[PDB]
């Protein structure tokens, strides 16, 4: 009923943002004849509408190392993310962000020449104690989407093979090895299987589990499903990011560059609150700890706005020119979403689902990875990398700017790791003649339901649960209701309506199968958060306030006694999902401590976080 | 792995043999003031070319010349304000056309471009073009 | 309640013979944000969920829901609802595109036609890619204002007469702004080739000034006015 | 040349501003010079003008080969008019001068 057309390639991406299309082109680049599936044309993905800019120590400001922003990421991470990819990202930012420059990229400039760097959250100078970093380069406040197209334009001098607006439902394994994607073109309406060597996910978060986020509505986790739906774990996905600052209403992110140029966040009482929650750091604390501070004073009554529900970020102190050179893109925004003119008033802001720490488990080159009794496991044929990804670069907390940089530093990560170990040309893998059949029969029993609850209501069901029981401040009574209504949401998926039965364009179905993709997430993400009995990152339980180590880090090691695996929480979260019942079972493997090089670069032992 | 060339052929060849619509625009699309004295430009300039190739074909084919023509309309008598009236619209599209000219003339200096400023040249034009038709007509 | 009418232009590809029509849809107000898409997406999640249009980023800066409201080329996620309840809103698709299915355009010669300027940083020398960021002063980056900000929305393109008529071999306003954008990046190498692309009779020169594109833009952007620039640069340059 | 496109839209652009100049021309030096000069001046703008609109409107390799001859057959029965009426009958100055004198 479906005509399948089969494609042969060295390696299939799967996402075309900017992790996607660096993995891509980087792949046809080293010689492989790479396709790009994508369900958005190239530039549309998240990543164009990202901000604030991208971190990389090319001291074009002050004297900087590359070792600082590692000290920070980590410090960052609350311990949770794994030292050796942080070494590797943030000793390859330098020459990552010069590689976008020489690509085109029309960044801000210095009086110098050189790539403006503005300060952005959580980031010093001198390991931790030598005054406020400023390495994140930027153009203006539209780093995403210069980032993004000059990816594209970039893309285009290469022999990649494009797939827009086509759907992975799921990937093609057999015996723990991805043998490629199985996809739906939008356009014609016909299945297609993608058989490939590698295969490369960078399909982007999924924020839309909640009900407001800023997040694209194509941010719906597909990637993430689909290695859910093969039997393989995904990590960490109880650490959900609050930025500080989405713009009260309709949720649209208003940049910490805002912050990172003067502008300052202020309660009822015209208090600058973050000199008293975090007094170094002050507005340029930490995310978690900025979406807590910002939490507090609004449960507390200090809330702005005739409902007592956000609060404000200042910028009109700021001269009028610095706005109009550093923060075009919010002043616009605040304008048309808001009302508000930058110069005059400030812009209504509280903490909203933003960015995803956890994702597919991956080691440091971008493999993706599973761990069976004790011992990581490389999956041959799968690697993943950009926000889909859990490296763990971000660990419990993602500081800003390092997103963008994780994006071109592991889409690269994944074409130099094929290259150095596989030949383009190689047989590409058989699979059996029925391979992905299970996923045709999924898209039929969609694209016909004809039940009681469509596809809108369930979908809404699930943001208001993820909204009330999964947010900034969580307790186990609350994240238990959250996992037993999201479970009967789940089932209840059976009861499923919907209306458009044509196969070309048909976004109904389409958003019935990001409903189910988007589903699995949610379930991974309450699940865990339950579990997780303890406060790390964004993770805060005020059930259990402390952050759980191996070791009390706050007082000195001589004579403790270890804690076993077992009876602590530092250690990633690995998610799995039976898909028929959706019960989620979970297990744990350890954060990497070691850097690549001990010598070059020490590891950073866990420690007391505070701004 | 398709040329830019390759891609704009197979849109042609694709979509020419689809069932696939084409959607409307010039008959759904709002206009401007702007957007009509574009159209009107071509339009005068035209019609000025075909007045110019009929006069220039009547001087060849007519079996008289200029002033009995002139004559034989004089001969008629006709009211003044006829006579008005008929010269303002042989004016009003050269006026036209003319002030419009030069206000062309002048984006193709690259000034003007502003949105605002396209619609303050535009007023502009259609003053003159009246203040000019209308003198021109009395004289 | 303050129902609000909406019709909207329906064509299914998947329906033989099915020929285009124009669908009406009540909206209330106070049960719905303030912007064209949140009424395009509550009929569909409410009314009609077989309505089909593009969507993402939902605040204007992907450019996925370029479309027609009242008349004029725009994005539906920017476009404020008017609230006047003695009008009913017409919203089509991009004018004179092939249809997908309902408001989905084709775009992909507007993508092509994009694709064929090259637009990407090239040099001369491109030996030295990746060893040291190029020097660009603020002053010669401060020309890429206006330009660099396009989101490729295809509004200002699909407005355009001349490419209405000629759209096969006339480049259009989006395309021909980006190409400027690369003719005056001060670290490109390929002005002068990038003008001798268009020495012929239709990719730069159908442009007569008409001045759809800047009024339409959804970012305040001045394609019509780069065209200008090129005019003058394609007359003034030397090989 | 390689330049021809652009060549042809400056000379558009040249033709014009010598057209417009031609008109003050006429009201203040009305003679055979400024007669030949709106003669080969109001032929030459109308025959590129006329091109464009071709080139916008009829489509196909055929129709546009025949829109474009008939166009020059148009063009130069228009020129030889207008230099007919200049060198036999009164010219273009005098003729609009005794038009509106009626
Ligand atoms: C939301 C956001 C994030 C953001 C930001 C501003 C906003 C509003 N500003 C940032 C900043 O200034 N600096 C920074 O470091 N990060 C910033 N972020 C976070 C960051 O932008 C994102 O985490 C990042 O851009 C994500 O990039 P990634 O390349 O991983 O993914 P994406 O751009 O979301 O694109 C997803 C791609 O995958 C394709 N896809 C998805 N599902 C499918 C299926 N089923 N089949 C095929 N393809 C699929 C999409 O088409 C898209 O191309
Ligand atoms: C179109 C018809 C042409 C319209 C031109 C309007 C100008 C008429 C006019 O008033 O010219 C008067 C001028 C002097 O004559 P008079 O008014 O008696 O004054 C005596 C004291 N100076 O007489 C002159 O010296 C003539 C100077 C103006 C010459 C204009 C030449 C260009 C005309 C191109 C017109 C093309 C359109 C043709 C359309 C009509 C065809 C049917
Ligand atoms: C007597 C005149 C005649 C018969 C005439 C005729 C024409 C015609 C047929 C066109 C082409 C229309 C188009 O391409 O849309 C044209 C274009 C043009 N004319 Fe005239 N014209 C006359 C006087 C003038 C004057 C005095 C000026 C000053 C002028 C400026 C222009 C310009 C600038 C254009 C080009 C518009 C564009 O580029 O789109 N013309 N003319
Ligand atoms: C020879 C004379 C030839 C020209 C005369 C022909 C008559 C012209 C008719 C078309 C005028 O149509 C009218 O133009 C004006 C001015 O651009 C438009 O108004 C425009 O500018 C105003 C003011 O900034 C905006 O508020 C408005 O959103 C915009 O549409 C109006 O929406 C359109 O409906
Ligand atoms: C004589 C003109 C007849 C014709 C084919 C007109 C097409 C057309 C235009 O090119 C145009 C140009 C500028 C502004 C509005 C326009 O609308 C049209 O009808
Ligand atoms: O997510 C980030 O790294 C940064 C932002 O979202 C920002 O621009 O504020
Ligand atoms: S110039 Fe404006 S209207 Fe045209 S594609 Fe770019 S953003 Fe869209
Ligand atoms: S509307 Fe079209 S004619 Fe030129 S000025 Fe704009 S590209
Ligand atoms: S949805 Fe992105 S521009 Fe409207
Ligand atoms: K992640
Ligand atoms: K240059």
């Amino acid at each position: 009923q479906y005509p399948v057309v089969d494609h042969e390639f060295d390696a299939v991406v799967v996402g075309a943002g900017g992790a996607g299309l660096r993995a891509a082109f980087g792949l046809s680049e080293a010689g492989f004849n790479t396709a790009c599936v994508t369900k958005l044309f190239p530039t549309r993905s998240h990543t164009v509408a990202a901000q604030g800019g991208i971190n990389a120590a090319l001291g074009n400001m002050e004297d900087d190392n590359w070792r600082w922003h590692f000290y920070d990421t980590v410090k960052g991470s609350d311990w949770l993310g794994d030292q050796d990819a942080i070494h590797y990202m943030t000793e390859q930012a330098p020459a990552a962000v010069i590689e976008l420059e020489n690509y085109g990229m029309p960044f801000s400039r210095t009086e110098e020449g050189k790539i403006y760097q503005r300060a952005f959250g959580g980031q010093s100078l001198q390991f931790g104690k030598g005054g406020q970093a400023h390495r994140c380069c930027c153009v203006a406040d539209r780093t995403g989407h210069s980032l993004l197209h000059t990816l594209y334009g970039r893309s285009l001098r290469y022999d990649t093979s494009y797939f827009v607006e086509y759907f992975a439902l799921d990937l093609l394994m057999e015996n723990g090895e991805c043998r490629g994607v199985i996809a739906l073109c939008i356009e014609d309406g016909t299945i297609h299987r993608f058989r490939a060597k590698n295969t490369v996910i960078a399909t982007g978060g999924y924020g839309r589990t909640y009900f407001s986020c800023t997040s694209a509505h194509t941010s719906t986790g597909d990637g993430t499903a689909m290695v859910t739906r093969a039997g393989l774990p995904c990590q960490d996905l109880e650490f959900v990011q609050f930025h500080p600052t989405g713009i009260y209403g309709a949720g649209c992110l208003i940049t910490e560059g805002c912050r990172g140029e003067g502008g300052i966040l202020i309660n009822s009482q015209g208090e600058r609150f973050m000199e008293r929650y975090a007094p170094v750091a002050k507005d340029l604390a930490s995310r978690d700890v900025v979406s807590r501070s910002m939490t507090i004073e609004i449960r507390e009554g200090r809330g702005c706005g005739p409902e007592k529900d956000h609060v404000y970020l200042q910028l009109h102190h700021l001269p009028p020119q610095q706005l109009a050179t550093r923060l075009p893109g919010i002043s616009e925004t605040a304008m048309i979403f808001a009302g508000v003119d930058v110069t005059k008033e400030p812009i209504p802001v509280l903490p909203t689902v933003h960015y995803n720490m956890g994702g597919i488990p991956t080691n440091y080159k971008g493999q993706v990875i599973t761990h069976v009794n004790g011992e990581d496991k490389v999956v041959p044929g799968l690697y993943a990398c950009g926000e889909a990804a859990s490296a763990s670069v971000h660990g419990a907390n993602r500081l800003g700017a390092n997103s963008l940089l994780d994006l071109v530093v592991f889409g690269r990560a994944c074409a130099l790791t094929i290259a150095e170990t596989c030949k383009p040309g190689e047989p590409v893998p058989s699979i059996k003649p029925n391979a992905g059949e299970e996923s045709v029969a999924n898209l039929d029993k969609l694209r016909f339901a004809d039940g009681t609850i469509r596809t809108s209501e369930a979908r809404l069901n699930m943001q208001k649960t993820m909204q009330s029981h999964a947010a900034v401040f969580r307790t186990g009574s609350i994240l238990q209701e959250g996992c037993e209504k999201l479970s009967q949401i789940y089932r209840d998926l059976a009861h499923l309506k919907t209306f458009d039965r044509g196969i070309v364009w048909n976004t109904d179905l389409v958003e019935t199968l990001e409903l189910q993709n988007l589903m699995l997430c949610a379930l991974q993400t309450i699940y865990g958060a339950e579990a997780r009995k303890e406060s790390r990152g964004a993770h805060a339980r005020e059930d259990y306030k402390l952050r759980i180590d191996e070791f009390d880090y706050s007082k000195p090691l001589q004579g403790q006694q270890k804690r076993p695996f077992e009876e602590h929480w530092r250690k990633h979260t690995l998610s799995y999902v039976d898909v028929k019942s959706g019960k989620v079972t979970l297990k744990y493997r350890p954060v990497i401590d070691r850097t690549l090089n001990e010598e070059d670069c020490s590891s950073v032992p866990p420690a007391i976080r505070s701004y | 792995a398709t040329t830019a060339k390759e891609e704009m052929a197979r849109f042609w060849e694709k979509n020419t043999k689809s069932s696939r619509p084409l959607s409307p625009h010039i008959s759904i699309y709002k206009w401007s003031l702007p957007m009509a004295m574009s159209i009107t430009h071509r339009g005068t300039g035209v019609a000025l070319s075909l007045g110019v190739s009929l006069f220039s074909l009547a001087a060849l084919l007519l079996p008289e010349q200029f002033p009995h023509y002139v004559a034989v309309v004089k001969s008629l008598s006709l009211s003044p304000a006829l006579i008005y009236s008929a010269k303002f619209a042989l004016v009003f599209p050269l006026s036209y056309h003319t002030w419009n000219g030069i206000r062309h003339l002048v984006w193709d200096m690259g000034k003007g471009f502003k949105l605002s400023q396209v619609e303050q040249s535009g007023v502009v034009v259609l003053i003159l073009t009246l203040l000019s038709s209308a003198a021109i007509a009395a004289m | 309640s303050r129902i609000k009418k909406f019709s909207i232009y329906r064509w299914d590809p998947d329906k033989p013979g099915d020929k285009p029509r124009m669908q009406t849809y009540e909206v209330d107000l106070n049960k719905c944000g303030p912007m064209v898409l949140d009424a395009l997406i509550k009929i569909k999640n409410e009314l009609d969920s077989t309505l089909t249009f593009r969507r993402s980023c939902r605040e204007g800066i992907c450019g996925s829901c370029a479309m027609n409201i009242a008349g004029g080329n725009t994005l539906a996620c920017t476009k404020k609802i008017d609230p006047d309840l003695s009008k009913t809103t017409k919203i089509y698709p991009l004018p004179h595109m092939y249809v997908v299915k309902d408001l989905v355009p084709d775009l992909s010669n507007f993508y092509a036609q994009y694709k064929s300027i090259e637009p990407y940083l090239k040099k001369k020398d491109e030996s030295k890619q990746g060893k040291e960021q190029y020097l660009q002063s603020i002053e010669d980056r401060q020309k890429l204002d206006g330009l660099y900000e396009c989101i490729l929305c295809a509004c200002c393109s699909t407005s355009c007469p001349s490419y209405w008529w000629n759209g096969d071999k006339y480049l259009g306003p989006a395309v021909l702004m980006q190409a400027y954008r690369w003719m005056i990046d001060s670290r490109d190498d390929y002005t002068e080739e990038r003008l001798a692309q268009l020495q012929d009779p239709f990719s730069l020169y159908r442009c007569h000034t008409i001045m759809n594109c800047t009024r339409t833009c959804p970012k305040g952007l001045n394609p019509g006015k780069a065209i200008a620039e090129i005019k003058k640069m394609m007359a003034t340059y030397k090989e | 040349s390689s330049k021809a496109a652009s060549l042809h839209w400056t000379s558009e652009r040249a033709v014009s501003a010598l057209l417009l100049g031609l008109l003050p021309a006429a009201y203040l030096y009305p003679g055979p010079a400024v007669d030949y000069s709106l003669a080969a001046a109001l032929t030459l703008h109308g025959h590129w003008g006329l091109g464009q609109v071709i080139t916008d409107y009829v489509h196909g390799d055929t129709p546009i080969k025949v829109a474009n001859t008939g166009l020059y057959v148009l063009s130069a029965i228009t020129f030889t008019g207008l230099c007919y009426f200049n060198y036999y009958d009164v010219g273009i100055c005098k003729a609009v001068a005794m038009l509106w004198s009626i």
